[PDB]
RNA sequence: GAAAUUGUUGAAAGGGAAGGGCAUUUGAUCAGACAGGCCAGCAUCAGUUUUGGUGGCAGGAUAAAUCCAUAGGAAUGUAGCUUGCCUCGGUAAGUAUUAUAGCCUGUGGGAAUACUGCCAGCUGGGACUGAGGACUGCGACGUAAGUCAAGGAUGCUGGCAUAAUGGUUAUAUGCCGCCCGUCUUGAAACACGGACCAAGGAGUCUAACGUCUAUGCGAGUGUUUGGGUGUAAAACCCAUACGCGUAAUGAAAGUGAACGUAGGUUGGGGCCUCGCAAGAGGUGCACAAUCGACCGAUCCUGAUGUCUUCGGAUGGAUUUGAGUAAGAGCAUAGCUGUUGGGACCCGAAAG
RNA sequence: AAAUAUGUAAGAAGUCCUUGUUACUUAAUUGAACGUGGACAUUUGAAUGAAGAGCUUUUAGUGGGCCAUUUUUGGUAAGCAGAACUGGCGAUGCGGGAUGAACCGAACGUAGAGUUAAGGUGCCGGAAUACACGCUCAUCAGACACCACAAAAGGUGUUAG
RNA sequence: GCCCUGAAAAUGGAUGGCGCUCAAGCGUGUUACCUAUACUCUACCGUCAGGGUUGAUAUGAUGCCCUGACGAGUAGGCAGG
RNA sequence: GUGGCCUAUCGAUCCUUUAGUCCCUCGGAAUUUGAGGCUAGAGGUGCCAGAAAAGUUACCACAGGGAUAACUGGCUUGUG
């Protein structure tokens, strides 16, 4: 994720070069940091899909 | 290499700009594509992109059905907008007291809503006055009307028309459409 | 205009995850283990060694 | 006064073709800036990557071993002992389980190391890249001022300023490269056309049409058969007709499109009301599906009245139409497609 | 009586309650069909994905095919003839199989750096005349898929059982 | 298992060639290394898509600018020159 | 119960002819014959989506075809 990680916004993909983008895409669901993604994930949690 | 799962350098299919060389058009589509941009309306989107249409998209609204429209429950005192020309139409004898906008007006058209008391106007005349569509209603007139439609999807058990020049008893009425010859489509 | 890659660029490491700096501080990736003296059973060690 | 083709002169290459592609050497030739142009060296950074040194942790039989303590056992039997030949000590086979060597198995004890994994641990060398061009963002270090490796390279220095770099061209060297066009499942083909060069050489125009698009006017539309007029095949002006459209349906005689806000239901952009928003409600054009109503045809029902055979009111029917249900068309122009014409160009044996 | 293929379903056009219409149906407001009114929101009814979904008009070329793995018919067989599913060639270069339309790898704007695929690393030829345990001596050894062949039957040659 | 007998065709001849015998052969195991128009990162060209910007006083709103993805092709279609 | 227990047993346009409706037309106006229409069948195309059709060329012609036979060559080897 922190080499190679990057976001689908808009059809587009985003570099995750900052916290702000994520909060703004994946925020209402709680995830507000680039190690609340990891946790998502490597715990799967109820908003991994 | 990549899987492509569909179409690559695809074009939306959707005309961004009019096709035609009028000067004046093309100042109406700089006029609401501003307004588009800066004011997050939906009736400025609908009213650009009507902009866009060619002629048989652009179908003639008569007054007889602006004065319908007018009859609906509230609508009373909206403006009325056509994206087009509106024609004249003397079955009907009473017409409102409304304001229709327009971008072409005949002249039996423009002479019947002015004798009501009613105004016509221009859609750069719209926009001054809504400039976020307050108050209006928008009017498409028939595209199914016309006579090309009535050939499309021709087939048997189809019931549409033939392309056919002379109509009679000798013109495509035999074998293949009655019982008594052969069999009926 | 150019993606910096974190765990080699420290700075940008640290504008992501402030917690980097209290991870190094103390050591948590060098973190020593609790001692216990738990034995197995002689039925495991029996059949580790079976045929 | 072009090309095919040829003479002379000059330059270059040539061991069973020649010609070509990528790269550079050599020869020849040539443009650009000298107002910072050409080529380089080092340092500090950013991006990508390659190859070493080194540190701290975790896991397993909390590695297994080694090592240490202890019990038991055996031989490919150590010391000792017996036995027979033996160039006075060397073998040979019996006994003998640690003694003057040792080994194996079980149990107990404490570590190390291997293997695998983790570190938001540290650090050396090499290569490629420098996109962007006032500021704006997110962070870091600091009491603060500020600084910084934080949304893309700067600093210092040297040589040369011309054929030195580079371009062009000929040649050489390394590797690669079969003759194009055509029909074809398949062509370098022992398949066909082509010795060479110049000029010429093949989807055109017309009548009538389909879709789409542009333009004018719009329930209408079309001035150009003709007339008027003229700076005279132009431009300008115009009456009456006619064409198409505005009604359909029957073989025909014929008849001929509102029970209703021009119907109901479902989905609908936009607009309206309220609301911070989300939403809810109202109205809903175009368009899609469906149920009705209306007009013509077909099959039935047959009222008041009568030239007693005429007339067809009213009500129906798993029937039928290229219909109605607040009109959309007419004219001109363009690409594409269709048919008749020599019909993309050249070609029969015949009649 | 499999395996592989194959139909349908997994909600708002849904579920529940009450009662309106009819010339159909029932012994009977009984039922059938379509409705009025009320309640239930998107963990609203499995997973994953969704370069957006739906729809219309018009026209080009084509209508000789062929090959490979698997299934399979005729035939002694065929680089033979004929079918099934999929992937290919045709229409396609590039790395590999010396060479080849179809095999293997991988599909292609112009460049730089790095890493690989299939295949290779004595010399031609870029890369270990690398490491490890065995086997084989041929007076016609052997050497890598498609693939460019070899059998029955034998040897106190040698090796293991 | 390997090797040998079985094993006869016409120009001269082909594990690709040279050559190779504890192999440079056969079976098997472990690492290093070589190189595609494939993969990763960067630049540039074009195409497509989603966006920003009309404010006068300086010229192209078919302008300028931001972001992401993509690029084989006969018969054939369309577009810009 | 809308032919045969089910799975086959069959036929357009033009023309002729029959049945039905006794209805429509013969266009200067009528009556009667005649003819022409409307709805449903029959007469048949078996090359069965349906031209009306005998040979010969060793005197021969043209457009083509290696989409296809009469030699080699290649694959195959039944047969030899
Ligand atoms: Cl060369
Ligand atoms: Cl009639
Ligand atoms: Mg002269
Ligand atoms: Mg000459
Ligand atoms: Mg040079
Ligand atoms: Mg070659
Ligand atoms: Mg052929
Ligand atoms: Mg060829
Ligand atoms: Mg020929
Ligand atoms: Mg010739
Ligand atoms: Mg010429
Ligand atoms: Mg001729
Ligand atoms: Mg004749
Ligand atoms: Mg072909
Ligand atoms: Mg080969
Ligand atoms: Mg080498
Ligand atoms: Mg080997
Ligand atoms: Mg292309
Ligand atoms: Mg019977
Ligand atoms: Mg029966
Ligand atoms: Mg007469
Ligand atoms: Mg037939
Ligand atoms: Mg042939
Ligand atoms: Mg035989």
């Amino acid at each position: 994720v922190y080499k190679r990680g990057f976001g689908k916004i808009n059809k587009q993909r985003v570099p995750l070069s900052d916290n702000a983008i994520i909060e703004a895409n994946l925020g209402k669901y709680g995830i507000l940091s680039i190690d609340d993604l990891i946790h998502e994930i490597i715990t799967v949690g109820p908003h991994f899909k | 290499g990549i899987d492509h799962t569909s179409k690559q350098h695809k074009r939306s299919g959707h005309r961004t700009a009019p096709k035609s060389d009028n000067v004046y058009l093309k100042l109406l589509v700089k006029l609401y594509t501003f307004l588009a941009r800066r004011t997050d309306a939906p009736f400025n989107k609908v009213v650009l992109k009507a902009l866009f249409l060619s002629k048989i998209n652009r179908p003639p609204v008569s007054v007889s059905r602006i004065a319908r429209a007018l009859k609906q429950e509230g609508a009373a005192n909206k403006t009325v907008v056509v994206v087009g020309t509106v024609t004249d139409d003397a079955r009907i004898f009473e017409f409102p007291k409304t304001t229709v906008a327009a971008l072409r007006f005949t002249a039996g058209a423009r002479a019947k809503i002015v004798k009501a008391g009613g105004e016509c106007i221009t859609l750069d005349q719209l926009a001054v006055r809504a400039p976020k569509g307050q108050n209006t209603l928008i009017l498409r007139g028939p595209r199914n009307s016309r006579e090309a439609v009535r050939h499309f999807g021709m087939g048997p058990h189809k019931g549409k028309a033939p392309r056919i020049l002379s109509t009679g008893r000798k013109f495509e009425r035999a074998r293949g459409r009655r019982r008594s010859k052969g069999f009926k489509v | 205009v150019l993606k910096k890659n974190p765990l080699k660029n420290k700075q940008v490491l640290l504008r992501l995850n402030p917690y980097a700096k209290v991870f190094a501080a103390e050591k948590l990736g060098s973190k020593k283990a609790e001692k216990t003296g738990t034995k197995p059973a002689a039925v495991f060690t029996e059949t580790l060694k079976h045929d």
